[PDB]
């Protein structure tokens, strides 16, 4: 999220068992970093190998 | 800063916006020198 | 520690008795507050 | 630092041609577009063109089918062909530097652009120089008398232009195919009769440069 | 950054990212050479 | 409605005729909070004795 141009990053890795689409629990996410951008931002994509 | 700014005649290297479609949020800044429509008539280049 | 001091942690100044808790601060969690905006403990800058 | 003067005409007849060479100074073509203008032809001031930056250009409705800009990007200058020229034309024609918001931020000296069917003649200039029997307190005026030239203008000045306390430029007097032109400069006696005094008059439209002695 | 060399556009102001330091802020205003020093929502003389 | 709900972040920041504005909205809501409290505190009392 980018709140008064502070974009946010939380985080949280645990471990699951799961064999199908997005598992049902509850995990408070923690946050990683503060980047002061200042940036509009609209549009994201994602990255993969 | 008079005396370190300004030269004989006239420093223009600080230039401003003179106007803006909306207004802008808290510390927000745009550095683009693109030529924008006051009116309803299309330019996309050329001034006039 | 365990004295009534005029204490000052980065702006979170005030009058209390300093102290070691068992409380769990996370890495990211600095202070400490009660439902009454009151400092309930700190981080200590110099030394975590 | 900045110059946006005009040149070239000296004088031409009415319904016919010519051409004007404004030199710019201070700021590169490209980065502003040249405005053309008059200098109050009776009414109120009049718009002519401007050229943009390197693009197309305006011109006003009364002299878009007449009058034409020629801006030249290599020399830095911005020539002007008009066309068709009225009498009730002549006045002052001014470049001048793009603003923000299409404005005019600097102004040039301009050229004295004079229409009318008569021909070029050059000064008969003749000294206004007091007499012996002239008498003074503390000071003493000045002038020539510089009659039979046309076109306008004409800048008589006082030892080369020397002196800038009371001078005082008055109008032409448009006479029969002919001007008349005085001056009067304020300056102290102990520079007249006693140095050389000499009356400078420059015709721009012909280059004459005609000297008398007061 | 208040004796530098020469400032940006009031649209393009430069945002100097002042982190992990520590500087007088009195010196400056007690400095007499600044033509207006006003601040807003703090002293400038507590926020030292 | 002022600047901020605790004292010492107020005393600390603002100069004297600056921070007494400050401060003295902290002390009418403050007030008017205790004066409920005692007000209500009051019937309550009436209601158990």
């Amino acid at each position: 999220k980018n709140i008064d141009g502070y974009f946010k990053i939380y985080s949280k890795h645990t471990p699951i068992n799961l064999v199908r689409d997005l598992p049902q629990g509850f995990s408070a996410l923690e946050p990683l970093v503060d980047l002061p951008i200042g940036i509009n931002i609209t549009r994201f994509q994602t990255l993969l190998a | 800063s008079n005396n370190l700014d300004s030269k004989v005649g006239g420093n223009y290297n600080y230039l401003y916006r003179l106007f803006r479609k909306s207004n802008l949020k808290p510390f927000e800044r745009d550095i683009s020198t693109e030529i924008y429509q006051a009116g309803s008539t299309p330019c996309n280049g050329v001034e006039g | 520690k365990n004295k009534c001091v005029n204490f000052n942690f980065n702006g979170l100044t005030g009058t209390g008795v300093l102290t070691e808790s068992n409380k769990k601060f996370l890495p990211f969690q600095q202070f400490g507050r009660d439902i009454a905006d009151t400092t309930d403990a700190v981080r200590d800058p110099q030394t975590l | 630092q900045v110059q946006l003067k005009q040149s070239g005409p000296s004088l031409v007849q009415p319904s016919q041609s010519l051409s004007i060479t404004c030199t710019v100074s201070g700021f590169s073509l490209t980065s502003y577009g040249v405005h053309w203008v008059r200098q109050s032809p009776g009414k109120g001031l009049e718009w002519l063109g401007v050229m943009w930056r390197g693009g197309n250009t305006d011109y006003n409705a009364a002299f878009m089918s007449r009058l034409s800009i020629t801006k030249d990007n290599s020399k830095s200058q911005v020539f002007f062909k008009m066309n068709s020229l009225q009498t009730d034309d002549t006045a002052i024609y001014y470049c001048a530097k793009n603003g923000g918001a299409h404005a005019m931020d600097f102004w040039g000296q301009g050229t004295s652009v004079t229409v009318s069917s008569a021909k070029t003649t050059p000064p008969s200039v003749y000294p206004l120089a007091p007499g012996s029997a002239a008498q003074t307190n503390s000071m003493v005026t000045l002038g020539c008398l510089v009659k039979g030239y046309f076109p306008e203008p004409v800048t008589v000045t006082w030892n080369s232009g020397s002196l800038s306390s009371g001078v005082h430029t008055f109008p032409a007097v448009l006479q029969s195919d002919l001007y008349t032109l005085s001056s009067s400069v304020t300056v102290p006696s102990s520079t007249w009769p006693s140095e050389t005094v000499t009356c400078n008059v420059a015709h721009p439209a012909s280059s004459t440069k005609v000297d008398k002695k007061i | 950054v208040f004796n530098a060399t020469r400032f940006a556009s009031v649209y393009a102001w430069n945002r100097k990212r002042i982190s992990n330091c520590v500087a007088d802020y009195s010196v400056l205003y007690n400095s007499a050479s600044f033509s207006t020093f006003k601040c807003y929502g703090v002293s400038p003389t507590k926020l030292n | 409605g002022a600047i901020s709900s605790v004292l010492n972040d107020i005393l600390s920041r603002l100069d004297p005729p600056e921070a007494e504005v400050q401060i003295d909205r902290l002390i009418t809501g403050r007030l008017q909070s205790l004066q409920t409290y005692v007000t209500q505190q009051l019937i309550r009392a009436a209601e158990i004795r």
